[PDB]
């Protein structure tokens, strides 16, 4: 089957360009795409991780992808775009995992709490 | 507007996640 059985790259692993408030490559990173993680592989900062249920607002334009992650994070305290040149394909990959994932690591908000 | 994130090079045009919305 692969219809849409998707590899670890090609798709969802994107090598972006860690680039803040300026465009400018602040060390030029992956950002890999997943359920609820991106986990973005910085240059020597290691795969710094967005979880899903931090991004605020999260975007693409020309090859610049961005979120703003609204918890504390490796590199990004707030809004944090990265030049992906698949910002278009990432930012909508994560809309699109964040769509069809729901995104849970664990341990669910009690659903419908009715008590 | 902060939806999109003007990094610089580029003004990123963002959207706000259903996660947040669908717990």
């Amino acid at each position: 089957s692969h219809m849409d059985t998707v590899p670890d790259n090609h798709r969802n692993k994107f090598k972006v360009i860690n680039v803040d408030d300026d465009g400018n490559e602040l060390g030029s990173g992956i950002m890999e795409l997943t359920d609820t993680e991106l986990i973005l592989y910085t240059r020597k900062r290691d795969s710094v991780k967005w979880h899903y249920l931090c991004l605020r607002r999260y975007g693409y334009d020309s090859n610049l992808f961005s979120f703003e992650s609204g918890r504390r994070c490796q590199t990004g305290q707030g809004i944090f775009a990265f030049k992906c040149a698949r910002a278009e394909e990432l930012f909508n990959m994560l809309q699109e995992i964040m769509q069809n994932n729901s995104i849970n690591v664990v341990e669910e908000p009690v659903v419908e709490r009715n008590n | 507007g902060p939806d999109a994130v003007i990094i610089g090079m580029t003004k990123i045009p963002v959207i706000e996640n259903p996660q947040y919305f669908g717990i």
